[PDB]
RNA sequence: AGUAGUAACAAG
């Protein structure tokens, strides 16, 4: 394998300085002997190249600096805490084949409609175009009942209000650079940083309500083979004790709702590329008595789905029922337009009450990758168990004894899980499991690069704090740089701000 | 691109499987309940015809049976 | 009562419950637009880190290359690419002395591999770059395209099937004055094209807030990179301080072994401190000529052809051309228009269109910009040379023995070419600091910079290495992400077998928990049954296959003998993940059922080939 | 249709008591058709009211 | 409008 003239010249151009030819460098390497070069180079270098070890004492760490500005607003794809469901009792027969008729039945089960009116207007949008949408959603339903042939899916007519709320004819026309060379305002896209936002208190309440138990079962699992090996027995015990406690958590309801919504939206985008298809939010659960229950949350109107890449944005209009007055927390509903659509009659222990029922209408957008990852929300469950047994197994390694039955059977609050003005709140294993599942669900729902950066940056700080608590004399080389890197990811995401507040609280309580 | 979504969409259709024309003789076109098992229309590319998974289940529960004992013998790594 | 999961760390150590710090359930961030800005930023950073080098104009290509070798020694803690060849050669010599005979055996094994290498090894790989189309193509398609091109302009000595023949054909193709494409091409433009590195933006990357640029080489250097990687792998396989290419369990064993080795001699009067850290700007800090010198030292007393083949790759990598990506997009609000400007037009374009940062980057990159490709002579691009850099780092790691330090302190540890754990023993704190400073200066002498922000030092007993957390002898493997555990989309039996095999492989490699494995199996079974409408025969779900499945269920007697695809029960468990479903339930099938299921005359067939292995339509 | 779906014990029909003054097979071919026209409802793009 | 974040989508 010889070297040609062109490659010989290329090699001669790829040598260190003071080497004329490749043969000379090869001969120099072949006859080299190490003679104190490293020590001489070390002596030659100045003393400024040093790596001091700064001690990490109990007063060195400081609380993180949250950004300031206007309060953050809700940015989820659907309502979580304020969602209201219209429920019907599906019997054993007539299996779920069409969701449109189920939505129609759920709408028919209500008899308290009224003339809608705007309660909380949208600031940056045309409010009436929203209202004219909602009435249309009603009208297009009635046109189903008089149709000679009952259709499977309903496509909304492209009216004036639907053309503005779905962002039609909004992109600039694509023209060649030659025909627009001399334009006084032809510039590239503005690559500006996101506006800073301040943490609000509604996200904490959302997380608190996410961990509570419900009255229905939201997850049903199949069967597996019989247990033979003792490891299989332990695994089955752990899985059963996790599932029986976590099946009724609201995070499971959120998982099912998100999975169904994302699957329906993706299927509609794939099928109806040029239709304003109407998609209702429908969930299924099992009652305590053992009967199916179908719940309806609202409607989604989807625009055009001419998607080429995986980052193209589909715009849709989401209307969701709720029983929460938007005027209590106006800053949470910045990107929402809220109407008043009915008066629900609640029967409780105090008797009969009448509560106005609103309708949160907003314009949102989604991408193909976001929809694909929303269909796999069930993996959160798969992660939550992984966050439990791997912990419990750790307690086995330090004890050389399977502590599976020594933790689930402990009928006493054993783990610090909450915060109260009185002090740190204690909870059992089930509360910890529900909290971990809720954390995984919220990570899935509020996924953003900021959260991924912040978690990775703060993992090192957590490890340093743990090492300090172990009397291992931790040391740092540049704490200010690490703190700046941590604080760089906190811009506007409420979930990351809540996580940073949690970290600050843990840092405060870990040195007392 | 995404095999899972394509598989789900194909299974959501009526005649996703392809098969030889000989299947027109071994199994009936209609079930005892009236459900269709295969379609007479020809696919593009060859003379193979279309077949629903109902035909596969029908063959599994109703079809020619033969003494097949060589499968555990020739297949040893799997068995 | 405000729920704070982080408060759980008050009692449970963070190493035991570190899984709460990995939000791997949401969609990873993607990139919208072009990677031209990131590529220009990377090139500007690379040339800024070597601003005190020697500028030399090229002859064959004319691009101005930069040489930082033997430059001024660093005067501050900022990154610098000034690497002395004498220090690198001395480190290689000391590594050879500490482990005699490794280089010769590695050379012999690599020569055997080279003599026993086919041409199809280039077919399997990531998305490569096609120079004829100047695009991104699969490896097999690009290989076929370049084979056709080399057939057009007559060079057909690679038809024997040996990779050496293809390398010789590429060698001879560089001397052709003219080239033809199935668009006539001359010699200089062809040479420039053959050194082009396609640049894009890495997607689905976790742990980072801002996007990063990733480069892909051409089809010519694939074989040389393969040979270099084989040599580096052979060298690393005989080194106990390397982190590649061992598995998770082997990595845990290596961590335990190194900790026990360091702690088996520590008395009461000896202190031991462990530091964990990453390497900042690792890719854009290692000069390819340093790799050339290392390879030259490796191949001492070897046949000339083999050493020339080894040295070809660093020569080309020392004069590589980096592409500028797609381009940019401009908008006019008053006229309501959008336009796309290709990357080739950036050479001649007014600076009033761009913002301050973009025009500054364009100004800095313009002198190095020729025919739409910039010069990137110093530094690696993304990941082309990993194990060679691991060898370079492990040389410095081995340089820390007492026979070389000749002082009361001595250090060892592990490295994976970006992450490193270093454990140093000294009788006092001053000795520990002196050893740390000596290690830092030695790393700086070679072109290795320790990220101060990402590095921290504590007492021995707890540390981290490549997402492996060691704490008092317990190691948790959390360096991967759980898959989706869904249907594959081929057929019934194939999807079932693939899912079961995936679950088994994840359990045996990714240290998946048994309960987690059972839950994953349940979820996969649910997804499979919902996708293929193969629900159990005793269920109350109405589908198109419900009637046939009910008839089959009431027809048979042994219910356990039915497959899941036919409404049978799921007998799979942890102990049975290595057994195919057909063979697992074979002894429970009825005579007629098993006769019909595997009938060789079924029309669906033209794992065991049963009636469920049908073929869908395109 | 739902009431028919609630049953899972169908089989191949056969004549037990033949009609004397009528063409028996024409009856049988009717019944199967009644089944077939039901299945054509399930794959129809628009569900009809009357068949 | 909205999605989104260092550059793009809001069809070609
Ligand atoms: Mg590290």
């Amino acid at each position: 394998f010889e070297i040609t003239g062109t490659m010989r010249r290329l090699a001669d151009q790829s040598l260190p300085p003071n080497f004329s030819s490749l043969e000379n460098f090869r001969a120099y390497v072949d006859g080299f002997e190490p003679n104190g070069c490293i020590e001489g180079k070390l002596s030659q270098m100045s003393k400024e190249v040093n790596a001091r070890i700064e001690p990490f004492l109990r007063t060195t760490p400081r609380p993180l600096r949250l950004p300031d500005g206007p309060p953050c607003s809700q940015r989820s794809k659907f309502l979580l805490m304020d969602a209201l469901k219209l429920s019907i009792e599906d019997p054993s027969h007539e299996g779920e084949g069409i969701p449109l008729y189920d939505a129609i039945k759920c709408m028919k089960t209500f008899f308290g409609w009224k003339e809608p009116n705007i309660i909380k207007p949208h600031e940056k949008g045309i409010n009436p175009n929203y209202l004219l949408t909602w009435k249309q959603v009603l009208a297009e339903l009635q046109d189903i009942e008089n149709e000679e042939k009952i259709p499977r899916t309903k496509n909304m007519k492209k009216t004036s209000q639907l053309k503005w709320a779905l962002g039609e004819n909004m992109a600039p026309e694509k023209v060649d650079f030659e025909d627009c060379k001399d334009v006084n305002d032809l510039k590239q896209y503005d690559s500006d940083e996101p506006e800073p936002r301040s943490l609000a208190c509604w996200i904490q309440s959302e997380f608190n309500k996410a961990c509570e138990l419900t009255d229905s079962s939201w997850v049903e699992l199949d069967e597996i083979g019989e247990d033979v090996a003792p490891i299989e027995h332990i695994a089955s015990m752990r899985r059963n004790y996790f599932t029986a406690e976590v099946s009724h958590c609201r995070a499971t309801e959120y998982i099912m709702k998100g999975v169904y919504i994302n699957t329906a939206l993706l299927n509609a985008s794939c099928a109806a590329m040029d239709d304003f298809q109407l998609i209702p939010m429908i969930s299924k659960c099992r009652t305590k008595e053992g009967r199916r229950k179908t719940n309806l949350y609202g409607f989604i109107i989807k625009g055009r789905s001419h998607l080429r890449n995986d980052t193209d944005v589909v715009n849709f209009v989401s209307m969701e029922f709720s029983l929460t007055d938007p005027r209590l927390e106006p800053h949470k509903w910045e990107k929402y337009c809220v109407l008043e659509i009915g008066d629900m009659l609640l029967r409780t222990a105090v008797g009969q009450v009448s509560r106005p029922m609103f309708l949160y209408v907003r314009t949102n957008g989604t991408s193909k990758i976001k929809m694909k990852w929303g269909m796999e929300m069930r993996r959160c469950l798969l992660q939550s168990l992984q966050q439990i047994e791997s912990m419990i197994e750790a307690e086995s390694s330090v004890k050389e004894k399977d502590l599976t039955k020594e933790f689930f059977e402990n009928k006493s609050e054993t783990w610090p899980i909450g915060e109260s003005p009185k002090g740190v709140e204690e909870g059992s294993i089930g509360k910890v499991c529900r909290t971990l599942l809720a954390k995984s669900v919220f990570n899935s729902l509020y996924a953003s690069p900021q959260l991924e950066g912040f978690s990775a940056e703060s993992r090192k700080l957590l490890l340093i704090v743990q090492a300090l608590r172990d009397n291992l004399e931790p040391g740092t080389f540049d704490l200010e740089g690490l703190y700046e890197a941590i604080e760089e990811c906190l811009i506007n995401d409420p979930w990351v701000l809540l996580n940073a507040s949690w970290f600050n609280s843990f840092l405060t309580h870990a040195l007392r | 691109k995404n095999p899972a979504l394509r598989m789900k969409w194909m299974m959501a259709m009526k005649y996703p499987i392809t098969a030889d024309k000989r299947i027109m003789e071994m199994i009936p076109e209609r079930n005892e309940q009236g459900q269709t098992l295969w379609s007479k229309t020809n696919d593009a590319g060859s003379d193979r015809v279309m077949v629903s998974p109902l035909a596969v289940t029908w063959w599994n529960r109703n079809g020619p049976t033969t003494s097949t004992v060589h499968y555990p013998k020739v297949y040893k790594t799997y068995f | 009562m405000d729920v704070n999961p982080t408060l759980l760390f008050l009692k449970v150590p963070v190493q035991n419950a570190i899984s709460t710090t990995f939000p791997y359930t949401g969609d990873p961030p993607y990139s919208h637009g072009t990677g031209t800005g990131y590529t220009m930023d990377t090139v500007n950073r690379t040339h800024k880190y070597s601003e005190k080098g020697k500028w030399t104009t090229n002859t064959e290509t004319g691009a101005p290359q930069l040489n930082p070798i033997d430059g001024p020694l660093p005067e501050d803690n900022e990154p610098s690419g000034y690497a002395q060849t004498d220090c690198v050669l001395e480190a290689m010599a000391f590594l050879e002395e500490s482990h005699p005979g490794i280089f010769e055996n590695s050379c012999l094994e690599t020569m055997e591999i080279v003599q026993q290498t086919r041409v199809d090894k280039l077919t399997q790989g990531r998305q490569t770059y096609d120079w004829t189309l100047n695009r991104n193509q699969p490896a097999a398609t690009a290989l076929a395209n370049t084979i056709e091109v080399f057939r057009s302009n007559g060079l057909t000595a690679n038809e024997s099937g040996r990779l050496i023949d293809f390398l010789k054909d590429v060698m001879d193709s560089m001397d052709k004055e003219e080239m033809e494409i199935t668009q006539r091409l001359n010699k200089r433009s062809y040479l420039i094209r053959a050194l082009t590195l396609n640049t894009m933006t890495k997607d689905a990357e976790r742990g980072k807030l801002k996007r990063r640029a990733i480069a892909t080489p051409g089809m010519q250097i694939r074989g040389f990179v393969y040979f270099v990687e084989a040599l580096a792998r052979s060298i690393c396989e005989k080194l106990e301080q390397s982190g590649l290419p061992v598995g998770g369990n082997e990595k845990k064993a290596k961590l335990a072994n190194v900790v026990r080795k360091m702690m088996t001699n520590s008395q009461d009067t000896e202190l031991s401190f462990t530091i964990t850290g990453d390497n900042t700007k690792w890719n854009e800090n290692q000069n390819p000529r340093m790799f050339l010198a290392m390879i030259t030292y490796i191949t001492r007393n070897q046949p000339e052809w083999f050493r020339n083949v080894l040295s070809i790759a660093p020569i080309m990598f020392s004069n590589k051309m980096a592409r500028l990506g797609k381009g940019y997009m401009f908008e006019s609000k008053s006229m309501k228009l959008r336009t796309q400007v290709p990357a080739e037009m950036l050479a001649n374009i007014d600076l009033k269109y761009f913002n301050k940062s973009t025009r500054e980057k364009i100004e800095k990159i313009r002198p190095l910009l020729i025919d739409g490709t910039a010069s990137l002579s110093p530094g690696m691009m993304m990941g082309m040379f990993n194990m060679l850099s691991t060898v370079l780092g492990v040389s410095i790691l081995n340089l820390g023995q007492k026979k070389y330090t000749k002082t009361t302190y001595w250090w060892d540890g592990l490295q994976s070419s970006d992450d490193f754990a270093l454990i140093v023993n000294a009788p006092n704190h001053e000795g520990i600091q002196a050893g740390v400073d000596r290690f830092y200066r030695t790393c700086k002498l070679v072109g290795i910079n320790m990220s101060k922000k990402k590095s921290y030092i504590n007492r021995t007993g707890t540390f981290e290495f490549t997402s492996f957390f060691y704490r008092y002898g317990f190691v948790a493997n959390f360096s991967m992400e759980l898959p989706s555990f869904g249907v594959s989309g081929i057929n019934e039996s194939a999807d079932m077998s693939v899912g079961v095999t995936v679950i088994k492989n994840n359990m045996i490699n990714n240290d998946l928990g048994p309960a987690t494995a059972q839950m994953a199996l349940q979820l996969f079974i649910k997804d499979y049954r919902y996708t293929y409408r193969c629900h159990r025969g005793d269920t109350q779900i109405q589908t198109r296959r419900a009637f046939e499945l009910k008839k089959l269920w009431e027809q048979t007697r042994s219910k356990a003998g039915l497959l899941v695809s036919d409404g049978g029960p799921n007998l799979y468990n942890i102990r049975n993940l290595h057994i195919p479903e057909v063979c697992l339930k074979w002894e429970l099938m009825d005579e007629d059922y098993q006769g019909r299921l595997c009938n060789p005359m079924n029309p669906f067939v033209s794992a065991v080939a049963t009636t469920h292995s049908w073929i869908p339509k395109r």
